RNA sequence: AUUUUACCAAUUAAGAAGAAUAUUAUAAUAAUGGGUGUCUUAUAUUUUAAAUAAAUAUUUAAAUUCCGUGUAGUAAAUUUAUUAUUUGUAUUAUUUAUAUAAUAGGUGUAUUAUAUUUAAAUUUUAAAUUUGUUGUUUUAUAUUUAGAUACAUAUUUAUAGAUUAAUAUAUUUAAAUAAUAUUUUAAAAUUUAUUGAAUAAAUAUAGUAAGAUUAUUUUAGUUGAAUUAAUAAAUAAAUAUUUAUUUUUCUUUGU
């Protein structure tokens, strides 16, 4: 007769997947085919007053991580959309092409907002007279 | 709540709770609906008719209030069923607030019809104050189709 | 179905009654109609398959 | 929980509840105390054609010129059937008759004193009876109107003899 | 347009009151308890 | 929660010894069969 | 004088209105709790409160933050609106029975290996688990019928670098802008209520125990390796899918 009807199912974040810690520890570099995630070498490590006194050796160099790591991170993002082979994996951060991408569809044609970097330009002057109850 | 509450007090007055046909007939009876009537809740600290004779003045000649025009217009009227509508003198019309929005409500169970709100049309074509579910004005067809065309557009 | 013969299914069950009107009687699409012709079975006679009325 | 996943639509109560018609027509048929709105709404409309006509006063509701009681006692309506086998071809002072259940003693001896004239009614026996009962052919199961039995006593012994 | 649905019966006088309405739904109800013209029944749970 | 029934037509069809209750007591011993008679009225008495 | 050895064989046309205002979505115009076999009155027929709910929302940035559980008016009464029995069987699609039964009087053998008729010759059934791959564990009477979801693809309008921690710098070649989903049955009692241990909700969730997962006749690589927590060291190896290097040589060689 009737009962609980299912209905349709949200989608998930289209950047879900991709994660803050990856995108302040490591970052992308190289050309498109060749892309390679590097982060800063040396051991990071808290030790008591007194140690490592001299700075000489302590050096701040970019060294790529581990290729299995590299792929790991590289899946994680490529999740989305993995049916379509043509289309090529995301980004580690966001690029302007995707933030214009963003709303460059056409069911945001009419929308005088959220175009051309709404989000990212900052905020407009305030008027003066402005004020909240 | 009634229905369980009838079941119940049948169940624990005269059902035995056998197979027989005294309780096979109850079962299917009891979930009958009986009337529904809002009832308002009486005042009996203040009587509003009792207050018809009150404030106002009197003939010493007769013995017997004066008619005065003044208070019979200002008269504030307060409803009830079985005394259609009384009047009250303004002073004393602050005890019988809730009277006021209890006759103003819909005599219903906002739950019958919920249905109204929870839909766009009806939310803009009905009426929601005092809890009063009172279908607002809307033109006809012909009205609006006649309106349009003398408008020319 | 743009021509529904009278013998086909189309959102209903067989029925005897409501299928065949006339047992005895085919019909065809002949020239977009439907056309009701005599049903008639094939018997073998002087080595040619012959054709009778299926009915009879 | 995952409430997101359904619609707004009210689920089915379980176990569902049996419609408040009554299924039984045996001899423990029980008459449902409880009033619906629909009785009421039948009443009113029968009585002053709801809601078309304006409604009478209250002193005409509740007078004996109300429509319903007027044409009761100005047309009054009691069916009351003879029994052909107490009396037929056998001298019998114990006739019996069927009569409407809102009926009496009193109210019967009336009736048979004024519409046909039967004065000498020694006593009446009371004792109701549920209607009758039985089944069709397809099984459906169709019980006459109820009535009541009533054992009239006479002075004299009465007989309608039947011409074979 | 149906006033009523087809397969509502209609019970009404030929001009178009319903002053007996609930009489004629009555008679037609005692016409299903027991009608005049039933004929000699044939099943075994006859009422007499 | 159980029903009782005590003599029921089988999955092929009515049997002689649920037919002898059919003809002799009115109905199936069940009790839930509803007694439909209409070909064999149709037969006699039409 | 009566007088025919024992054993060995078979599911097929279906006779009947015993199939329909039939199942499931679909209607954006109604709505005070439906109860017919009903039917006097109501000191006895009252449910309301500024929150996420029968009202359900067009993005990928930044940003609080010890797995970032995240996107804003597109129009201001503007046309995403909770619709329903007939002025089309409402239309358009989809699905559907488990009553009814004559069938053959003998092909292999007759001191005992298991269908193919010249006599023999062959075997103990399958699917899962056991990695010390079994002789361990568990299931299967048969007939018919239900039973489990990663898009093998991209034609002319057309336009696509990076990089600093940051302020910055920009003398290097491309591109088919598309997202939605992702086994099934189960391994557990806490939850939210109701009625006097039962009742009704929870595909809620178990680092996840265990099993089942529907489609022959096919066309190319390894059969016991790898194993360094953590400052500037050429490189982990197997298995599988796609994909690339025709250089010498006396023959050979899966990089
Ligand atoms: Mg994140
Ligand atoms: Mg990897
Ligand atoms: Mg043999
Ligand atoms: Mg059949
Ligand atoms: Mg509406
Ligand atoms: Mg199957
Ligand atoms: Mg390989």
């Amino acid at each position: 007769r009737k009962a609980r009807r299912v209905q349709l199912q949200p989608t998930e974040y289209l950047a879900q997947h991709r994660m803050q810690v990856w995108q302040l520890r490591f970052k992308e570099m190289g050309p498109p085919f060749s892309r390679v995630w590097v982060a800063l070498g040396g051991k990071m490590r808290r030790r008591r007053v007194g140690r490592q006194v001299d700075v000489k050796d302590m050096r701040y160099y970019w060294r790529p991580i581990e290729p299995q790591y590299q792929r790991l991170y590289m899946s994680r993002l490529r999740i989305r959309d993995h049916s379509n082979k043509l289309r090529q994996p995301m980004r580690l951060r966001a690029t302007n092409a995707d933030i214009g991408s963003g709303s460059s569809s056409i069911e945001w044609e009419r929308a005088s907002n959220r175009k051309y970097g709404a989000m990212l330009a900052p905020p407009k002057r305030q008027d003066f007279e402005f004020r909240v109850v | 709540m009634f229905r369980v509450t009838g079941l119940q007090l049948k169940n624990p007055v005269v059902f035995k709770q056998g197979q027989g046909m005294f309780s096979h007939q109850l079962k299917r009876l009891l979930q009958k609906k009986s009337i529904h009537r809002y009832n308002w809740d009486p005042l009996p600290m203040y009587d509003p008719r009792k207050l018809v004779h009150a404030s106002r003045h009197m003939d010493v000649e007769t013995w017997r209030e004066v008619p005065d025009p003044h208070w019979d217009e200002r008269s504030y009227l307060v409803p009830d069923q079985m005394f259609y509508n009384i009047p009250v003198p303004p002073e004393y019309k602050d005890a019988y607030w809730w009277r006021e929005l209890q006759a103003r409500r819909v005599q219903c169970p906002v739950e019958w019809v919920s249905h109204r709100m929870y839909n766009k049309g009806d939310r803009q074509r009905y009426d929601f104050q005092d809890l009063a579910f009172r279908k607002k004005f809307e033109f006809s067809y012909e009205e609006v189709v006649k309106n349009a065309k003398d408008m020319r557009s | 179905p743009r021509i529904l013969l009278d013998r086909s299914l189309w959102k209903s069950l067989w029925i005897t009654k409501l299928q065949l009107p006339d047992i005895n009687r085919w019909e065809r699409v002949v020239n977009s109609r439907r056309v009701t012709e005599d049903r008639y079975a094939f018997v073998e006679e002087e080595g040619v398959m012959h054709k009778v009325n299926w009915g009879l | 929980w995952r409430t997101w996943e359904y619609q707004h639509t009210r689920p089915d109560p379980r176990p569902f509840p049996d419609p408040p018609v009554n299924d039984y027509f045996g001899r423990s048929r029980i008459w449902n105390p409880i009033a619906c709105k629909l009785g009421y709404v039948r009443k009113k409309a029968d009585e002053w054609g709801w809601p078309n006509k304006p409604p009478p006063p209250t002193g005409l509701r509740y007078s004996q010129e109300f429509f319903p009681f007027f044409f009761e006692r100005y047309f009054p309506d009691a069916e009351v059937r003879l029994l052909l086998d107490s009396v037929l071809n056998n001298e019998t002072k114990r006739p019996v008759f069927q009569i409407p259940c809102s009926m009496s003693k009193v109210e019967l001896v009336n009736y048979l004193k004024n519409i046909y004239g039967i004065d000498n009614v020694v006593r009446v026996e009371v004792r109701n009876r549920r209607g009758r009962r039985y089944k069709n052919e397809v099984g459906e199961i169709k019980m006459m109107d109820d009535y009541k039995v009533a054992v009239v006593e006479l002075d004299t012994p009465v007989s309608v003899e039947l011409k074979q | 347009q149906r006033k009523l649905p087809k397969h509502f019966p209609v019970v009404q006088a030929s001009d178009g009151s319903s002053l007996l309405r609930e009489e004629t739904i009555a008679c037609m109800e005692r016409e299903r308890r027991l009608p005049h013209n039933m004929g000699k029944l044939y099943s075994y749970h006859r009422p007499y | 929660p159980t029903l009782y029934l005590y003599r029921f037509p089988g999955p092929h069809g009515p049997g002689p010894y649920t037919m002898k209750y059919w003809w002799t007591l009115g109905c199936f011993p069940t009790g839930m069969e509803v007694p439909f008679r209409l070909h064999e009225f149709l037969s006699t008495y039409q």
